[PDB]
């Protein structure tokens, strides 16, 4: 859908016109999921391979809980500023566009006769 | 008394062919193991 | 051309009784002749005797399915005048049902088309009034 | 005592020195680019 | 109340089954059965149009 | 089979999608689809049986029908317009020619018989090349002209596939027959959401892919390819069942599961589309795959099934086949739901 | 002469009808054969020197050779086919019949349309520099070796494999 | 025309004299070979264009093209050699 | 050209009509197959020599290699299955209906 | 690293080590006579290993601390009731066939790696090419179903032909009589109550079956007791022996490679072995295969991987 925009750069995961954007915080509820699939998948891989469960395995575990969050990082940053340009399209669209978006000729309920449903 | 476990006819039924065999064309018998057919 | 069919809808129900009954059959040939083209390319049979008469059984069953829906709907349809009214096409379909049954020679089949093709048939019609699509094109 | 002495009988410390490296390294880049990105979201806004 | 919604929905579907599930290997019956699917979608289109 | 031949094969294998993907020219994607073909047959065929060469037989016939009559499309298009690309102009004759001839290399009914058989004669290894990395490029090229099909004929083709789907896995005890139908199903629920939004068949296409390599993964840990098999996972390897279970319940579509997002949100657009019918009826014949879903979940998870002896010595020997990707694929696979906003 | 291409199309009609009817894997090898003859000489007829011969060199020396070289040492001709050859010889003409009156038909419906019977011997070639050199069909085939040099790899890496993955099979 | 006469010609000639005749009283070996042709015989599909070819201006890339071609052959037949392909000893 | 091309055409349609429907042999399909790829082949030239578009003209070439290539494996294919039952009949592969 | 691929691209080849007497031998025979002796001393004077006959215990002497284990965690059959009480409506006889051949393959892999990555030959007793003979006198017997029979030559079929076979096949003939005159001199009061025509239905499978299925594809030598017991006419036979009629030449580093896979990995070997065909004689219940197995892992050395035990004295299980 909105591959085919101006100013599309083919396969880049993030542009330069993504950094004016606020970056997510470590501390994000989704980055500590990330973290805790990659910990629950260290704990899986014990428990497949018939290992001692949080006993085993300290640096896989480790391994598995930093890569989950650096890719969760970067992807979070992709996926907001999708969401931002997405925004930014509909509002131009909008504001080039007056005659298909005009503001609604708000009543007060004093006015507007609604019917009336007994029980 | 205790838990009530499948016995050799209730684990038989899953090992034709097909389940639900209320065909009467379904005269098929159970593939090989390692896929090598008899000859 | 294509119009065979849509002379059904230029006209309220209770009227052109002939002509919607006709409609009716040919679509329960059609498809009648398709589902005995697939029953004998698959699952085929010894003769071709045999595989005719799989497709004149499957497509004269269908025309009976077909036909008895729609002249028990205009039927209903002028007995009581309620045009715009689902009713008609769940007894329709009930009636369809109990041809199939009659056919097969089976009670629950008879029952089980009745049901189904009633409430297939009144929810065409809802949707015809209300303007329902079928293959809708993109719009998102 | 067992009697096919295993693979695992013994730790693979390249494995261990290379996971903890990278672990290490991960955390270090992505602490540095998370305040960069700051940096410049701030000189862009203000 | 048990013949009617559950059972009538069983032997619905494992009657259904049964009939898409016949199938024999056999790539000449496949084939012909992509022919007629074929000639039923040229018929659509040159149809509706 | 040396290195040279595997890794010749395997490069191939790996080409063919990537240049339909990265290539412009229908002739360069139909060469794609070639090489898929060619690389594809000699590891159907390896291990030398009736059975194999049968199916082997079977894919070649199939495919190569369905190139002939992709080429064809091109060719009929290239006399029309002088361009190697389908445009907004080319008749719609062609455009379902191709989307028939794209059906039958997929597996989709009414031209779906061949899948089972052919994964049946097939091993695990294959079957899940044959599922995941084979439905890449004949998706891509309908990706590139959804703008341009038939809504009419693709919900036709997405709909017969989910209802032959259920109702062939209701039937098969066979482990390869199973996920055969279950990805016609899953590609019929692409198919349909196709020309509205191709980046859901796109996240539908890789969550079947995330759902489907660890489940064939799962069952080579014993080979065990038949329903009596796979229920002595109990005393072979009962660490397996805490995930085959969860991961056959995503597959099947349940709420709190990755594997229901994707029918989820393509219901969404089909309403918003005005699709509610088909979205109704596909939604309702879900439930027959959940249905032969939970019926293995029985056999392998909650109920435990008469063993053997020999079973012994197989606890008594130890293994190192579940590589780290079963687990990083199943848990990505079952507790993703709270990042549904980022995937979409 | 202004038949001489439908004459040639309608002989490849017939040699493609005579190969959906199945006689057997060598007669279709015949009809193989002479489908090929006809289509190099139509192609030579718009104009393609190269093409035509390159299809008499390759389709018909390379390929249909291996084709009944394939057939004769790994098939069998069975007896009952001598009748049913007979048999679809008749549905052959039968054929042939239907395809004329399928074509009237279309000239009936489709004047300056489907096929101009009255323009036959027109519309076959629409333009062509008279005073040009460096214009013939070798002049494109070979572009692969400077612009479509693509192409040229394709091909030879599909023609490389074939070696592999065809020791592989036989094995 | 006259390519057609002559042709014609010859036909009716072999014909006469057949007819005045009359009136005047498995191993796979083969089939590798036959496949080794067919890839030998698309190679020379590939390479018979080179008489028009070498006259382009693209020549650094003709000679890349022709030796990235032969040699790749030459491989496959080393190969083809090395697994026993040209042997006849069953 | 018209008259070329519906002909060429017709004959595409014959032979995947050829091909849908089996006749106890798989050496009479691939010869369908193959007729197939002849008539894409003639109809590729023709159009390329009518529009003069020599920039066009590697691609018979091209489909040409690739359909020897398929008719190589599916020869491959046919003689595994004769070397096993006897013959190229297709009622012998009536396996994995089970 | 492990073996694979890499390793036979590296160098781990095969044929690099196939030096003469790289063979595998069988010294089979009835029950009572010199194969051990004669094994060890052909061992000895060819330079190659000693595989001797496995029996139940065989895995759990090969796995873990290398004791043996209860019954019900190997077996759960006994030769000695077999010999006490056939017929029995419990199952021991045909529980003890299917274990015993699972044992003797399990020990042919054992075998097999041991000579492919090293070329040093091995020499072993009854193999499974002929564990069937005690199965054919039980059925002719009486003491085993038709069903069981089936069930195991199934079995057998799966598992057999993707293994190859012996080089040298030594066959000790002894007759009935001087086999039970053996038997009551090395004395057991079970191997003391068996029956001549169990005996002389073995020597019957024997040698109208084996001799003439092996001799096709190894070198067979027969020999008596007398023949035997002065094995250097043995040993220089077998040094003059040609060894052509064999697979064993259609063999090429990468057909080894992908057989030292197999029998490299202990659960591709008796996949086949573990089917779900329900035997009331093999067929265990829930309840009972439950127990068994939490008291199996419950065991020392079991519990975790081998690896991973520290009750046994395993360290650095947090970075390992
Ligand atoms: C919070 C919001 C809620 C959102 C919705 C949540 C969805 C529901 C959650 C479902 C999670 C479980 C679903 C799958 C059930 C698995 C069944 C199972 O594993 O139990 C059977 C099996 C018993 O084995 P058995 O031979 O009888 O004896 C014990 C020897 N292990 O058990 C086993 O053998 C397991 C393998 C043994 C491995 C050693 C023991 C380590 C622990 C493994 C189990 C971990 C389960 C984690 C449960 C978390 C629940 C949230
Ligand atoms: N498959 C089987 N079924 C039943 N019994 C078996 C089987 N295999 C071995 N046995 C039993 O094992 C015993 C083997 O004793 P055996 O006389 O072979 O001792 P040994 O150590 O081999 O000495 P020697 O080598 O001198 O014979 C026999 O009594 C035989 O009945």
């Amino acid at each position: 859908m909105m591959n085919g925009r101006p100013g599309h750069e083919p396969l880049k995961f993030l542009p330069d016109e993504a950094r004016s954007l606020p970056p997510p915080k470590l501390n994000d509820p989704r980055l500590v999921y990330m973290g805790l699939l990659g910990y629950c998948t260290g704990l899986m891989d014990n428990m497949l391979r018939m290992r001692p469960v949080m006993r085993a395995g300290l640096h896989r575990q480790l391994l598995f809980v930093t890569s989950f969050v650096f890719a969760g990082y970067f992807y979070l940053k992709r996926q907001n500023y999708l969401y931002a340009v997405k925004d930014h399209d509909m509002f131009g669209y909008i504001k080039l566009h007056p005659e298909d978006f005009p503001e609604k000729e708000k009543k007060t309920y004093a006015e507007i006769l609604e019917p009336f449903h007994p029980v | 008394a205790r838990q009530w476990q499948p016995d050799i006819e209730w684990a038989e039924q899953f090992s034709g062919a097909v389940m639900y065999p209320s065909k009467e064309t379904a005269h098929w018998k159970p593939p090989p193991w390692n896929d090598v057919d008899i000859l | 051309v294509k119009r065979f069919f849509e002379s059904y809808h230029e006209v309220p129900d209770g009227t052109q009784c002939h002509r919607k009954t006709y409609i009716t059959t040919a679509l329960g040939g059609i498809c009648g002749i398709i589902g005995s083209a697939y029953s004998v390319s698959l699952n085929p049979a010894d003769s071709t005797l045999e595989a005719v008469a799989r497709v004149g059984r499957y497509t004269f069953t269908a025309a009976a399915i077909g036909a008895m829906f729609g002249l028990t709907t205009c039927v209903s349809a002028q007995v009581r005048e309620k045009p715009d009214d689902p009713l008609n096409y769940f007894i329709g379909g009930c009636a369809g049902g109990l041809t199939l049954g009659a056919r097969t020679h089976s009670y629950g089949t008879a029952a089980m088309g009745c049901v189904y093709m009633g409430t297939a048939a009144a929810l065409f019609k809802i949707g015809k009034l209300e303007g329902w699509e079928l293959f809708p094109t993109p719009k998102v | 005592f067992y009697v096919r002495e295993p693979v695992n009988a013994k730790p693979n410390w390249l494995a261990v020195g290379l996971s903890v490296g990278a672990s290490v390294f991960m955390w270090i880049y992505l602490i540095q680019t998370h305040n960069e990105d700051v940096l410049e979201y701030k000189r862009r806004n203000g | 109340l048990e013949k009617t919604i559950p059972k009538s929905t069983s032997t619905l579907h494992t009657n259904m089954t049964t009939l898409t599930t016949n199938q024999k290997g056999l790539i000449k019956l496949y084939f012909m059965s992509f022919l007629i699917n074929i000639i039923l979608i040229i018929i659509l289109y040159s149809i509706n149009l | 089979m040396n290195p040279i031949t595997l890794a010749i094969i395997y490069f191939t294998i790996f080409l063919g999608p990537v240049i339909t993907m990265s290539s412009t020219n229908l002739m360069l994607m139909w060469v794609g689809l070639e090489f898929s073909l060619l690389a594809i047959i000699p590891m159907l065929i390896n291990k030398k049986n009736p059975r194999s060469t049968e199916a082997a037989t079977k894919y070649f016939v199939t495919q190569a029908t369905a190139s002939m009559i992709i080429l064809l499309a091109i060719v009929l298009n290239y006399k029309q317009l002088g361009t190697w690309m389908f445009q907004q102009q080319t008749n719609g004759l062609i455009l379902n020619m191709t989307l028939m001839a794209l059906s039958m290399k997929l597996g989709l009914a009414p031209f779906h018989f061949w899948l089972p058989e052919v994964t049946q004669g097939i091993p695990l290894h294959m079957g899940l090349i044959l599922l995941t990395w084979q439905k890449i490029a004949p998706l891509s090229i309908l990706i590139q002209i959804y703008p341009l099909l038939n809504s009419t004929i693709i919900l036709m083709l997405a709909i017969t596939s989910i209802f032959m789907g259920a109702w062939g896995g209701l039937n098969q005890t066979q482990m390869r027959k199973i996920m055969a139908y279950s990805s016609i199903a899953h590609m019929g629920w692409m198919l349909a959401i196709l020309p509205y939004n191709p980046s859901l068949t796109l996240l539908n296409l890789m969550i079947y892919i995330i759902l489907t390599a660890p489940m064939f993964m799962a069952l080579m840990l014993n080979n065990s390819m038949t329903i009596n098999s796979i229920s002595l996972l109990w005393n072979k390897t009962p660490a397996m069942l805490t995930m085959i279970s969860l991961m056959l319940l995503s597959l099947g579509g349940l709420p709190p599961l990755t594997g229901f997002l994707p029918k989820w949100i393509i219901i969404t657009e089909l309403m918003k589309n005005n699709c509610l019918i088909m979205a109704t009826l596909m939604a309702m014949m879900a439930l027959l795959n959940l249905f032969f879903y939970t019926r293995l979940i029985y056999s392998t998870s909650l109920t435990m099934f008469p063993t053997n002896n020999n079973s012994k010595m197989m606890t008594h020997q130890t293994k190192t086949k579940p590589n780290l990707m079963f687990s990083t694929l199943a848990i990505m696979s079952t507790m993703t739901l709270p990042l549904a906003p980022q995937l979409i | 002469m202004n038949n001489y291409i439908f004459v040639l199309s309608s002989l490849f009609l017939v040699g493609c009808l005579g190969l959906a009817l199945k006689p057997s894997p060598i007669y279709g090898g015949l009809g193989l054969i002479v489908s090929g003859f006809v289509g190099c000489l139509m192609v030579l007829g718009f104009g393609g020197s190269f093409l035509g011969l390159m299809v008499f060199l390759i389709y018909l020396g390379g390929m249909l050779v291996v084709f009944g070289y394939t057939t004769a040492m790994a098939t069998e001709e069975y007896p009952e086919t001598w009748g049913s050859n007979w048999l679809i010889l008749g549905f052959l003409v039968l054929g042939v019949i239907m395809e004329v009156f399928l074509i009237c038909v279309l000239n009936y419906y489709d004047e300056v349309g489907v096929i101009n019977l009255d323009g036959l011997g027109d519309w076959l070639m629409y333009e062509v520099d008279d005073v040009g050199v460096m214009l013939e069909g070798g002049i494109g085939v070979a572009a692969m070796y400077s612009c479509a040099t693509w192409m040229m790899v394709v091909a030879g890496w599909s023609l490389f494999a074939g070696i592999f993955i065809i020791i592989e099979i036989t094995r | 025309m006259n390519l057609y006469t002559v042709i014609f010609i010859n036909i009716l000639l072999s014909l006469t004299l057949i007819l005045v005749a009359f009136w005047l009283p498995f191993s796979m070996k083969f089939f590798l070979v036959a496949i080794t042709f067919l890839l030998f015989d698309l190679e020379i599909a590939l390479l018979l264009p080179l008489p028009w070819a070498i006259q382009t201006i693209k020549t650094s890339t003709m000679m890349i093209m022709a030796f990235i071609l032969v040699t790749i052959l030459s491989l496959g037949l080393a190969y083809e050699w090395t697994q026993k392909g040209l042997e006849w000893t069953e | 050209m018209p008259s070329t091309f519906f002909n060429l055409t017709m004959a595409f349609s014959l032979s995947l009509l050829g091909t849908l429907m089996f006749r106890s042999h798989l050496m009479s399909t691939l010869l369908c197959l193959e007729g197939m790829v002849l008539s894409l082949f003639i109809m590729t030239s023709v159009t390329s020599l009518n529009s003069n578009s020599m920039s066009s003209m590697p691609i018979p070439i091209t489909i040409l290699v690739f359909a020897a290539c398929e008719a190589a494996v599916g020869l491959a294919l046919l003689v595994k299955v004769s070397n096993t039952y006897g013959t190229d009949y297709v009622q012998n592969l009536n396996l994995l209906q089970c | 690293l492990r073996y694979g691929l890499l390793a036979a691209i590296l160098g781990d080849k095969t044929t690099k080590k196939l030096h003469e007497y790289s063979r595998v031998i069988t010294v089979d025979g009835n029950i009572c006579s010199g194969k051990n002796k004669l094994a060890k001393e052909i061992a000895q004077q060819l330079g190659m290993k000693h595989y001797p006959e496995a029996g139940i215990q065989y895995s759990s002497t090969t796995t873990g601390d290398g004791r043996p284990l209860d019954i019900e965690f190997s077996g759960s059959c006994s030769l000695e009731k077999f010999y006490d009480d056939p017929k029995s409506n419990d199952g021991n006889s045909y529980r003890l066939q299917s274990w015993l051949y699972a044992s003797r393959l399990l020990q042919y892999a054992d075998a097999l790696e041991h000579l492919l990555s090293t070329g040093q030959g091995v020499v072993l007793e009854r193999s499974i090419y002929s564990d069937f003979v005690f199965l054919e006198a039980m059925y002719n017997q009486g003491y085993i179903r038709k069903q069981c029979v089936d069930h195991y030559n199934e079995i057998k079929r799966l598992t057999l032909p993707e293994y190859l076979p012996p080089h040298a096949v030594i066959y000790i003939d002894v007759p009935v009589p001087e086999v039970q005159s053996r038997i009551q001199k090395k004395g057991d009061p079970h191997e003391m109550k068996v029956t001549s025509a169990y005996l002389q239905d073995i020597e019957n499978a024997y040698k109208k079956t084996f001799l003439p299925k092996m001799s096709e594809m190894c070198e067979v030598l027969v020999y008596d007791s007398w023949e035997a017991e002065d094995p250097t006419k043995v040993v220089e036979d077998i040094e003059y022996l040609k060894y052509n009629k064999g697979p064993w030449l259609k063999q090429d580093d990468w057909t080894f490679h992908y057989l030292r896979m197999l029998v490299q990995d202990k659960t591709e070997v008796l996949n086949y072995t573990t089917i779900p065909v329900y035997l009331p004689e093999i067929t265990i219940g829930a309840h009972q295969g439950s127990r068994i197995y939490n008291s199996f892992r419950e065991l020392p050395g079991r519990k975790y991987a081998p690896g991973y035990n520290a009750e046994v004295g395993d360290k650095w299980i947090w970075l390992k």
